[PDB]
């Protein structure tokens, strides 16, 4: 009934969308506009072949992007673009500049407290969600897969009617919201906003996925994450999850080759070399040094902060950079409980700590694992030598 | 618009609780236990007469295991490697070697 | 165990099943005292009568072979 | 391990009432345990005593043993 | 020396022969958990750690698939294992399996092997589906296809008809046929969809029979 | 100090130098983890190992011995050829089998995917050992109060008591623990089954209720205590009336 | 129809079982000689391991 | 008028039923169907009667299914055992000779036992002890433990 | 009830501590009398299994009856 269709035109400010459009290269503009004219046509007179040769002759003459953008916004579709095109431009923006966007994780659970591995056919999900949402708000939903990851991404935008205006009859836009689904995992990723519209959305996804048994979403983290690649690496269905930090090589899994591999090149015959540790604390006490031992000291720091001598990803940049972490140690001394709460901030906390270790301000052998980066992206409390994620 | 979202959230919250699962599991356990008590009392009385029930006949044999038992026994007996004849040949040759 | 002091029994069975990979005689589902009856299922699956009688015939042939072999008596002197 | 003071207070109240609720059920279970234990003990004692008198009937049957023995030697 | 290089030879050849079993315990340790005994000047490890390697024989290639690993650590007080790190994907709830084993009090290496065997069978139940589906693709019994990560939901074109399947371990539980064809009436569609259910081993045979 | 390590390295210096998290490469440690921590009682040895360098193909003939039942261990011998490069198997052949398991294992060994064969043989051995353990415990718990007869090549046993309600009324029970080798219809491992049978005065009791009793009591008390308790129920009701 | 396609499989497997039953069949009357020989063997078997 | 309903309400019947009743389900799953139909409640009078009869018949149908697979699995295990034995005898003989294999079983037994007897009647009977008669009697017992 | 907020929180802490202690205490006495009843049942069963065993062995004398009537 209230489900929208692709030919409707919303209202918004032209300059903002112009600035959004200016981000894109010329070639993608050409492709997008050819497709738009192919599907919808336009106010311009002439066949698409005529449009094709005009756009061509425009580009081989080396015209600037401003001319094409002005054409799109003022002659081809002067009254405004469709909702489909508005969604498409944001899709391309996200794909081109992933690091500009933030996400939060959410875990799907069923009645008995077990993880619910969500498996999704897009058609049933999209139709059910559209029908559920349309009863409350006018909703347009666009769904697509990331070009380079196994994730399905959805863009949800809500509209409402009209400050004062006469019988123009447009619907004013609003800030969009995003959700993503890995193929086989209990986890959900979504944008960071707590307005009631986002709550309505997330509730609608939770309602519609179920279809055979009840489902509920339980947040697992309170601080957002950027760059969908990173959050996919941290919590998506993968080998790196629960093998982060010093434990990355098992996720890599290239150290070991299959058993039938040749004998003489099986690494066991050939071996490797490593450095001996020192345990009597001479760190605080105190160039009179030589290259090799210093090299292996740097390798020791590398592995303690990266997990591999070659340093599987500068020498300090980490796999997934972390911007904020808050820890809280709880230790018992003389039947008295003592609290220390460390707070770090930056672009890569553990890379900075690694740099300080290289400058010899911190003793490597006394850096705990939770400080080294394991349990990555999780702030939490450590009791009895066991990390515990904050509630 | 606020109220509808609130009530929907409550609806989702109710059915995922631990207690809702625990009560059903407990009820299933109660049913199993009472059925077991019924059956045990019935069969021990049947063993001891004074039964006042049926539990004492084989008019049908839809559910049975004697088939697999019987054929496994035979396959063990007819085994061309462990059969009784293979056995007796081995022991006969051993006894012949012992005697000569 | 269930209500005295809140087990050993059921957990013992679970470990026994996971170490033995143990079959066990499953119940039959029902609803509203719509219980199984032999005649209805036997009619709906006619094969079971043929299976019964021919498995029987097999059993008598196999049993008379076994008795003529006296394998039970031959093994009794090794029990 | 709550952090905010409001969350701390709420969790403390919930924990308090949960302990209070648990105590009553813990008390209740013991009466049922007493009933089951004394029932089992009485059943086993009845088994022992009626097996003793069943063995009494058996020693009467051993007097019949002893009669069958006199009837032959 | 010469003897060492030549005897490592036969020992690892036997180690190959032991990796020929699939479920394969392998050792492991955590660096931070090492301390000194303060009188003998000797080092020791605070918390034991067990490693498991999970190799599946790929009959499709006569090689082994890239293995999987799961790693367990002991609690400080309880003297019982807990699941610290692992490579097993999240759709395999290794934590739940661990908590289920022996009521959650995993202590013995036999309990650890029970847990390890459970996860290994759960991995083999994935590779077993992937192998047969890739075999069907290889012999052109089906046209192109797409798979989910665990090979539980699978979509494929047979010749022109296309099918959607949702499979448990070794068994198909639901089926859907999407294309519309002149001879593909609803009764024809229904009986096809019903026949496609059952064990996966018979799917190749029955699909080849229902080629037309 | 700096050290070079390999598969033969002493575990102590590997540990002291351990600041990474990779697998411990100590080679007898991996072999032990395989040999007596995931496959205990599997005594295996490689009989021949020559590689044909001209063809670049390893040739193996390796002999196994499964000694869960030390009174009669069964053995098997695999010949095997792999490429020695690119990690590919060419062929493998079972040169030898102990006759005591020949038929019972042939269907398994007829299947390819050696992993299946070897580890299923392993679990078959341990499950047979456990089967015998359960029977022997029941025999011990019942021997003097009710003499009892294991039969059907150790697959099923019989127990008996004389009911005193009627004059010399007999009651007879026998139990089955059958182990099935895989090969057809869900998994690829050896699996076992329990079922019981009861008679009073030669009259068999209906098997549906008896099977459900077996089911429930085993689930409540496991096979061990559950079956001991089955025997308590069936062979001792007269004591038990109250 | 599901029940019917169970039923056909049960016919097929019962046919296999009947084929094996016809396979194993053969007459027999003189089991008494085997019994007597087995008793004679049991004499020595008891003399060895009667316990 | 909210309350008047001369019908069952929606959301009170399994997913498969609420799909099939109003449209083609787009997929089928017999297991889902049986665990859904097992939920159907007790209740014009003719519609009620046909409902009850049809539901009872359906419950019996799925019970018959379950019973059928329960017997089917055992039958498959059986046929596997017989196949193993038949293959063993086939390869052991190198020809068919299988009816006569079973028939000559007892004949081979009796001839084996008498050719055994003609030497054992001293080799183990005159030895008159397990240790003394070891090579024959104790070998037989050890083999009797396989 | 009491006035100062700090007093309220301190009383809450005291309340939690005493609740834990009280919940812990009863288990000990319940378990001790449970153990005494358990061992009483155990020795009574140790006598009952005897009575069982000689009642079963009495069938040898019952044979001594009915095998005279061979």
């Amino acid at each position: 009934e209230l489900r929208l269709e692709d030919n409707y035109v919303p209202t918004s400010d032209t300059l903002v969308v112009f600035k959004q459009l200016m981000k894109l290269p010329v070639t993608v503009l050409y492709d997008l506009t050819l497709s738009w004219f192919a599907k919808f046509g336009g106010s311009f007179d002439g066949d698409i072949y005529l449009l094709t040769e005009t756009l061509d002759l425009l580009i081989e003459k080396g015209v600037r992007r401003n001319v094409i953008v002005n054409r799109i916004l003022y002659v081809y579709w002067p009254d405004g673009l469709n909702v489909f095109q508005l969604a498409e431009i944001d899709c391309h923006l996200m794909i081109s500049k992933p690091e500009k966007f933030k996400w939060l994780p959410s875990k799907a659970l069923r009645g008995d407290g077990k993880p619910y591995v969500v498996k999704l056919q897009p058609a049933k999900f999209i139709e059910n969600l559209q029908t559920d949402l349309a009863k409350i708000y006018h909703c347009h939903v666009y769904m697509f897969k990331h070009p380079s990851l196994p994730v399905l991404i959805t863009r949800i935008q809500l509209f409402d009617s009209n400050l004062d205006k006469f019988q123009g009859k447009p619907l004013i836009s609003r800030r969009p919201y995003y959700v993503a689904f890995p193929l086989n995992s209990p986890i959900i990723f979504h944008s960071v906003d707590k307005d009631i519209y986002a709550r309505l959305v997330l509730q609608s996804i939770s309602r519609t996925i179920s279809e055979r048994e009840t489902i509920i979403f339980k947040p697992v983290q309170k601080i957002p994450v950027k760059s969908i690649h990173n959050i996919m690496t941290l919590l998506g269905p993968s080998r790196f999850a629960e093998s982060m930090g010093p434990w990355e090589c098992y996720a890599s899994a290239n150290f070991e080759r299959s058993p039938l591999h040749d004998y003489k090149k099986h690494q066991g015959l050939t071996g490797k070399k490593v450095m001996v540790r020192e345990f009597d604390d001479s760190f605080l006490n105190d160039g009179k040094e030589e290259p090799e031992i210093r090299r292996l000291r740097l390798e020791k720091n590398m592995i303690k902060f990266k997990g591999s001598a070659n340093g599987v990803m500068s020498r300090y940049s980490s796999l997934v950079p972390i911007e904020k972490v808050g820890f809280t140690l709880k230790n018992e001394i003389n039947s008295r409980i003592i609290t220390i709460k460390l707070k770090f901030n930056g672009n890569d906390i553990f890379g900075g700590l690694h740099e300080l270790c290289d400058k010899n301000l911190i003793n490597i052998d006394k850096v705990p694992g939770w400080l080294a980066g394991e349990n990555g992206s999780f702030s939490g409390t450590i009791m009895n030598g066991d990390f515990q994620r904050e509630q | 618009n606020q109220q509808i979202i609130s009530v929907r959230n409550e609806i989702q919250e109710l059915k995922a609780g631990k207690d809702w699962h625990d009560l059903q599991n407990e009820q299933a356990k109660l049913n199993d236990k009472v059925k077991l008590n019924k059956r045990l009392n019935d069969l021990t009385s049947t063993l001891l007469g004074k039964y006042e029930g049926s539990q004492d006949s084989e008019d049908d044999s839809i559910r049975d295991d004697s088939n697999i038992l019987d054929i496994a026994h035979f396959v063990d007996l007819m085994d061309p490697y462990n059969g009784l004849l293979k056995k007796i040949n081995k022991i006969n040759e051993n006894l012949s070697n012992e005697l000569q | 165990y269930t209500y005295g002091l809140e087990p050993d029994g059921p957990v013992t069975f679970r470990n026994d099943s996971h170490e033995l990979n143990l079959m066990l005689n499953d119940p039959i589902k029902s609803t509203a005292d719509v219980r199984l009856d032999k005649e209805e299922v036997l009619s709906l699956l006619p094969s079971l009568k043929e299976y019964t009688k021919k498995s029987k015939e097999l059993k008598e042939t196999m049993g008379q072979m076994i008795s003529d072999s006296h394998e039970e008596e031959i093994k009794e002197v090794f029990v | 391990r709550e952090s905010s003071k409001a969350a701390i207070l709420a969790c403390a109240a919930e924990y308090i009432q949960k302990l209070k609720e648990t105590d009553e059920a813990n008390i209740e279970k013991w009466t049922l345990q007493k009933l089951l234990s004394e029932q089992n003990a009485s059943q086993l004692a009845s088994a022992n005593e009626k097996l003793q008198e069943e063995l009494g009937n058996a020693y009467k049957e051993i007097e019949y043993m002893k009669r069958v023995l006199r009837k032959e030697g | 020396s010469t003897s060492d290089r030549s005897e490592l030879e036969d020992y690892i050849v036997l180690e190959n022969v032991y990796r020929m079993f699939g479920i394969t315990f392998f050792p492991l340790v955590d660096p931070i958990d090492l301390k000194i005994k303060d009188a003998s000047g000797e080092i020791f490890v605070d918390r034991e750690m067990l490693g498991i390697r999970l190799e599946v024989f790929s009959e499709r290639t006569s090689q082994f698939e890239k293995p999987h690993y799961v790693l367990l650590k002991k609690r400080i007080k309880s003297n019982s294992w807990f699941l610290f790190k692992h490579t097993i994907p999240s759709f395999i709830d290794v934590q739940g399996i661990f908590d289920d084993t022996n009521g959650g009090l995993v202590i013995s290496h036999d309990d650890a092997y029970l847990f390890a065997k459970r996860v290994f069978l759960q991995l083999v139940e994935v590779q077993k589906r992937r192998q047969i589906f890739k075999d069907l693709e290889a012999k052109k019994i089906i046209h192109d296809l797409d798979l989910d990560l665990e090979s539980s939901m699978v979509s494929f074109f047979v010749k022109d008809i296309k099918v959607e399947l949702f499979v448990k371990q070794n068994e198909i539980v639901s089926c859907s046929i999407l294309d519309d064809i002149h001879d593909f009436s609803q009764n024809n569609k229904s009986k096809w969809e019903i026949a496609l259910l059952g064990s996966l081993d018979d799917l190749e045979l029955k699909l080849n029979h229902s080629f037309a | 100090r700096v050290e070079r390590i390999n598969g033969l390295t002493n575990l102590q210096k590997e540990l002291v130098t351990k600041y990474d998290t990779l697998p411990l490469l100590n080679m007898n440690l991996r072999l032990s983890y395989l040999r007596d921590h995931t496959y205990p009682h599997l005594q295996v040895s490689v009989q021949s190992r020559d590689r044909v360098h001209n063809d670049g193909i390893e040739v193996l003939v390796v002999n196994y011995k499964f000694c869960r039942n030390t009174m009669n261990p069964f053995e098997i011998q695999f010949k095997m050829f792999y490429k020695f490069e690119d990690s590919t198997l060419l062929k493998w052949e079972i040169l030898r089998i102990s006759t005591n398991v020949r038929l019972k294992a042939k269907q398994l060994l007829a299947t390819r995917n050696f992993q299946k064969c070897l580890l299923s043989l392993y679990e078959f051995d341990k499950i047979k050992s456990k089967k015998t353990g359960i029977f022997q415990n029941l025999i011990n718990l019942l021997k003097r109060k009710t003499r009892c007869y294991l039969m059907n090549n150790s697959d099923s046993l019989i127990v008996e008591r004389v009911i005193r309600e009627g004059r010399l009324t007999t009651i007879k029970l026998q139990i089955n623990f059958i182990i099935t080798m895989p090969g057809e219809r869900n998994c690829f491992l050896p699996m076992s089954k329990i079922s019981i049978a009861l008679w009073k005065g030669g009259e068999r009791f209906n098997q549906i209720d008896l099977d459900e009793i077996c089911y429930g009591l085993i689930k409540e008390y496991g096979v061990k205590t559950g079956l001991k308790e089955i025997c308590n129920v069936c062979l001792f009701p007269d004591m038990y009336a109250r | 129809q599901r029940l019917q396609i169970l039923d056909d499989a049960i016919q097929e497997k019962t046919s296999e079982l009947a084929e094996f039953e016809n396979m194993v069949r053969s007459p027999s009357a003189g089991d008494n000689a085997i019994p007597g020989l087995l008793q004679i063997i049991q004499s020595y078997i008891n003399l060895l391991e009667e316990n | 008028i909210m309350e008047l309903v001369g019908d069952i309400p929606k959301y009170s019947l399994g997913s498969e039923l609420r799909n099939r009743v109003e449209g083609e389900p787009q997929s089928t799953s017999i297991e889902r169907l049986i665990e859904d139909v097992l939920k159907l409640p007790q209740m014009d009078l003719k519609v009620l009667s046909e409902y009850s009869n049809l539901r009872k018949d359906l419950i019996l149908k799925c019970q018959a299914l379950q019973i059928g697979e329960s017997k089917l699995s055992d039958i498959l295990s059986q046929t596997n055992s017989i196949n193993s034995l038949t293959t063993s005898i086939k390869e052991a003989s190198e020809d068919d000779d299988i009816s006569e294999y079973f028939a000559t079983y007892n004949g081979k037994l009796v001839v084996a036992l008498e050719e055994m007897k003609l030497l054992l009647e001293e080799a183990v009977k005159t030895f008159g002890n397990s240790p003394e008669k070891r090579e024959k009697i104790k070998k037989i017992l050890s083999e009797l433990k396989k």
